[PDB]
RNA sequence: AAUCGUACCGCAAACCAACACAGGUUAGUUAUUGUAAAGGCUGUAUAAAACCAGGAUAAAGGAACUCGGCAAAAUAGGUUAUGUUUUCG
């Protein structure tokens, strides 16, 4: 039915479809986007906008060790999502929730702004923020056999394969069951919002804060701990006043937390959070509470669930905890307090198996902006630090670093001499002599330092060490003797 | 031929989709070393005695890789 | 030395040109680089075997790194698995000229066209002179 | 069906069927060898070359 | 740049249906005076087709196109004629050029007719009552109006689960596998670059 | 890090069939909705005999043909209320 010229269109949608799920390099999705960017249909163009910030990512990883990226690819990058930005608000009125949150997040996550896609958002935003709310709300349903007029310009179904879809039973006794969508969309709105669009993104997470805030009752499955932090972010950023939904928004938080630590029994091992497993099937895919055993299949390559995670890591708290330092004003003390400790005990639970400290591998980064809120917010625990220090790797580390995380390591008392020595074995193999003192660079920093800013970094580990209290040790004494 | 009985084995370009971040943090207004010094400083120099720990402790344990809902 | 060859005779590969050794007919992948026309030997070697159709993003390609990590461990599946990885290097020399091939088809099309095009225009707009001029001298 | 295709060659084959080495293997072959040299055959085996 | 045929009512259609040529004379002069004359004929009209032949067919489909996307409920071919000539000027000619257009269009499912209901085949093809045109927002895969569209479609995604699983059953594998191969060449290399040159321009 | 293969033919006028033989010859890959991207290939000069071979159409009749419906032609496909036979499938 479709051989010949078609004389409206350049492509035929089959053929588009092909080309789009076979997309591994930004040059060939570049050759895509700029030629058939005016005939794709909603489920195309959102398609692309997801998988565009998976791409830059993996080209970044191509590079051997002796090259380095292209400079020219950068600039294509943001070149794409501009070109993919004006035919997403072409066809925005056309887009499902969840084709609106894919496109939503994709110019989000690569921080573009563009006030057409922010305008656009604002007027859903205000239309959703009424609909989903609402406590006589049922969760979005992808199981459509004889679809609408209005659904057939998703493009969803113009297919000459099985369409694939969810095969759970969905909850008939959910509250609010698509509040983290909501979430979603409104911190993508905070963050595309340009500058002539900033007033119109404030207007509408104001009247979604009011409403918010007026609301007597808790979704029935508590909203995930992503979706907690970005709806605190969204606030933050579009400087939204609303204590009442602002303390409203912590209360979720702090009532998620309590909710792990008290379904966990230590004798099994390690806290670790709750996650949706999604494993593929014959019709679609199937959403687990918990793992499969390891399989064989005959047919399948991978068999690996993808996990999507639905409790608090060291990786949210250290973005629930930045906003709340935002929001300081607009929450009470003793709700920020509370939070405080369960967050400790979240990170002391998940290092300790049985009767003894099995820790877990954090990264510098991570280190870092935990400890920046808990500077901000004034919060001093050796509970929450030590957990840290045992699973960070310090052997890439520089010395500028290595003399911070013993500054800090006192300043939170901690007392763990393994802690102590295996920070100041790391800062002496790093200072070198040749008669001028030379520190390394590392991560932790740019650049070496030599002559008085290694005599300065070598008398504060000094100061540091002597307020602990450690024996003299042989690294100790070779420091202070070159300083 | 054409037509395959399993999946073809991963010779092709792998885009991996594990561990993406996109969350918000703070900046990087962190204090002065001068300030620094005058909190060490500051530190009462009480003297308390050291936990007991385990002869040995094993070293870090790598953390299980998460994926997106974006599906 | 580098990676990859980037001086090639454009003539020779699309075949309007003869090569450095006639009596080959069809090159093999790592017998390109001697038939080259435009062949010197202070030139460096190349570390890696392409051909004048790959592009320039297989520079940053590691095929064989990726195999060791996936090498099964017994010995008879190895074997089996070793020869399917030879068989997918091999067959993507083969695709790229395939890609080649259709690329520059598609290219002349478009410039043919656009000929035909303008010789038509031309024709015609003699042709309208000549008809206003037999006007203008019948006054 | 059609006949006359009764010789498929095989290299491997025609070696260790009637090679040099299979002939010296056995009283008969060592005999036949001789019979060969009698006669005064400038080739002895289809597995000669120079 | 539409032209008038020589009787100076309508213009031309670029179609191998229509049988008026174009007035080109630099003077106008009634077709009486100058056809029974005897003088050539190609001194006064040119019977060719434009050097842009293609490139005019595919504009004057998307002016349809559109027009009708505007449309809320199935019109006549009369009313897209003179819809589209209104919106744009004397553009179009006749009813018969737009319905070829529109063929092409129904098949490859850029639009749908809908079609009266008669008793007996010999009614249906004696009718002459005109047809009702629609257009489709977004290509479909299927032919009918979104009704039959969605019809259409139920039965397809029963069949699909059909065939699926009694694949499985027979030991086959639910889902057809192929191997990727690879698109990207120098020459593909070289277009991209000359892409974003021409919209850098 | 040495050593051996790398030209050309390979459903074929170059391999097995005495031939430039309508035969035989393994595996891996590619475009294509109703079609089909790349690539590859190419026939002494005429016509208004009988007859022969391979197709097409045919008034009225419709197995009268013949050892024999040989050959040819033929709505061929799907869903059925009811009935029959079963080793109950
Ligand atoms: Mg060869
Ligand atoms: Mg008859
Ligand atoms: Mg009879």
């Amino acid at each position: 039915f479709h051989t010949g010229v078609n004389l409206v269109q350049p492509i035929d949608t089959s053929k588009l479809t092909r080309q789009i799920k076979k997309l591994t390099l930004l040059h060939e999705a570049a050759l895509t986007v700029l030629q058939y960017s005016n005939y794709c249909n909603p489920e195309q163009a959102t398609e692309i906008l997801r998988r565009l910030p998976f791409l830059m990512r993996h080209e970044e990883s191509r590079v051997l060790k002796g090259q380095t990226l292209d400079p020219k690819l950068p600039p294509m990058f943001h070149g794409l999502l501009h070109v993919m930005g004006d035919r997403f608000v072409q066809v925005f009125s056309d887009c499902n929730l969840r084709q609106i949150e894919r496109g939503a997040w994709a110019l989000a996550a690569a921080r573009h702004q563009h006030d057409g896609v922010a305008l656009a958002l604002s007027e859903k935003l205000k239309q959703l923020t009424q609909e989903l709310l609402d406590l006589n709300a049922k969760p979005f349903n992808t199981r459509v056999t004889k679809p609408t007029p209005e659904q057939l310009n998703s493009g969803i179904f113009a297919s000459r394969v099985l369409v694939p879809e969810s095969v759970n039973q969905l909850p008939v006794k959910a509250v609010l069951p698509e509040f983290n969508a909501l979430a979603g969309i409104a911190w993508a709105l905070a963050t595309v919002a340009g500058e002539h669009s900033a007033a119109a993104a404030k207007a509408a997470l104001e009247q979604l804060a009011e409403k918010f805030g007026a609301l007597q009752v808790d979704p029935k499955p508590l909203p995930d701990a992503d979706s907690l932090c970005r709806l605190a972010w969204a606030f933050a950023k579009a400087g939204v006043h609303n204590p009442a939904a602002v303390d409203k928004l912590f209360h979720l938080a702090e009532e998620r937390l309590k909710s792990q630590l008290q379904a966990h029994d230590p004798a099994s091992g390690p806290l670790r959070p709750r996650c949706t497993y999604r494993y593929k099937t014959v019709r679609g895919w199937v959403d687990q509470h918990f793992p499969r055993k390891p399989r064989d299949s005959s047919y399948l390559g991978d068999t690996a669930p993808k996990i999507i995670p639905r409790d608090f890591e060291i990786d949210s708290l250290g973005s629930l905890l930045s906003a709340a330092a935002l929001l300081r004003d607009q929450v009470p003390v003793e709700r920020l307090q509370t939070i405080l400790n369960l967050a400790a005990q979240h990170t002391a639970a998940s290092s300790v198996a049985g009767g003894a400290l099995q820790p877990l591998m954090v990264t510098y980064e991570e280190v870092t902006r935990v400890l920046a809120a808990c500077e901000q917010l004034g919060f001093r625990s050796s509970t929450l630090v030590t957990p840290l220090l045992h699973g960070l790797p310090m052997a890439a580390l520089s010395a500028e670093a290595l003399s911070q995380l013993a500054a800090a390591a006192t300043l939170h008392h901690v007392r763990s001499r393994t802690v102590y020595l295996r920070i100041v074995r790391a800062f002496n193999a790093k200072l070198s002599v040749s008669p001028t003192l030379v520190a390394g660079a590392g991560i932790g920093a740019e650049g070496k330092k030599e002559g008085e800013a290694a005599a300065a970094l070598g008398a504060q580990l000094l100061l540091a060490v002597t307020k602990a209290g450690l024996p003299a040790n042989a690294s100790v004494s070779r420091i202070a003797s070159l300083v | 031929a054409k037509r395959l009985l399993r999946e073809a084995p991963p010779f092709t370009e792998q885009v991996d989709e594990k561990n993406f971040d996109d969350k918000d943090y703070l900046g990087a207004g962190a204090m002065s070393n001068e300030q620094l010094r005058k909190e060490l400083e500051k530190v009462e120099p009480g003297e308390a005695k050291w936990d007991e720990e385990s002869p040995l402790i094993p070293p870090p344990q790598p953390r299980q890789y998460r994926n997106k809902g974006h599906q | 030395r580098p990676i990859m060859h980037k001086n090639w005779d454009w003539e020779f590969v699309v075949g309007a040109k003869a090569g450095r050794k006639p009596a080959i007919q069809r090159p093999k992948p790592h017998q390109w680089y001697y038939c080259n026309p435009k062949y010197s030997a202070e030139d460096p070697l190349p570390t890696k075997i392409f051909p004048p159709h790959a592009p320039p993003t297989a520079e940053s390609l590691d095929d064989w790194a990726k195999f060791r990590k996936l090498c099964p461990k017994d010995p008879v599946e190895a074997k089996k698995f070793r020869k399917h990885f030879v068989r997918f290097l091999n067959q993507r020399n083969y695709d790229w000229r395939t890609a080649f091939e259709r690329g520059l088809a598609k290219e002349v099309a478009v410039a043919k066209a656009a000929q035909r095009a303008e010789d038509e225009t031309k024709r015609q707009e003699a042709w309208h002179a000549y008809r206003t001029a037999v006007f203008e001298s019948a006054l | 069906m059609k006949r006359g295709m009764t010789y498929q060659p095989s290299r491997k084959k025609r070696i260790n069927k009637h090679g040099m080495e299979k002939r010296l293997g056995t009283e008969d072959g060592r005999l036949t060898i001789l019979r060969r040299l009698e006669k005064g055959r400038w080739r002895l085996t289809v597995d000669m070359f120079r | 740049r539409p032209a008038l045929t020589p009787s100076f009512s309508r213009v031309s259609d670029p179609w191998t249906g229509e049988k008026e040529a174009k007035y080109a004379a630099p003077y106008r002069i009634p077709e009486e005076v100058w056809k029974n004359s005897g003088a050539p004929k190609i001194l006064f009209q040119d019977p060719w087709n434009s050097p842009d032949y293609d490139e005019v067919r595919k504009k004057h489909a998307v002016l349809v196109h559109d027009y009708l996307k505007q449309q809320s409920q199935p019109i006549n071919v009369q009313t897209i004629l003179e819809g589209v000539n209104k919106t744009h000027g004397l553009v179009l000619g006749t009813i018969e050029y737009v319905t070829s257009l529109l063929e092409n269009m129904l098949w490859h499912d850029m639009a749908y007719v809908v079609k009266p209901v008669f008793s007996s085949p010999r009614k249906a093809k004696l009718s002459k009552i005109p047809l009702l045109y629609g257009a489709n927002k977004y290509q479909q895969v299927f032919r009918g109006t979104p009704k039959e569209v969605a019809e259409r479609y139920e039965a397809a995604r029963a069949k699909h689960i059909k065939v699926a699983f009694t694949r499985l059953r027979t030991s086959k594998t639910p889902q057809p596998f192929r191997r990727r191969t690879d698109e990207y060449s120098h020459v593909q290399a070289s277009q991209s670059a000359l892409g974003l040159a021409a919209a850098a321009a």
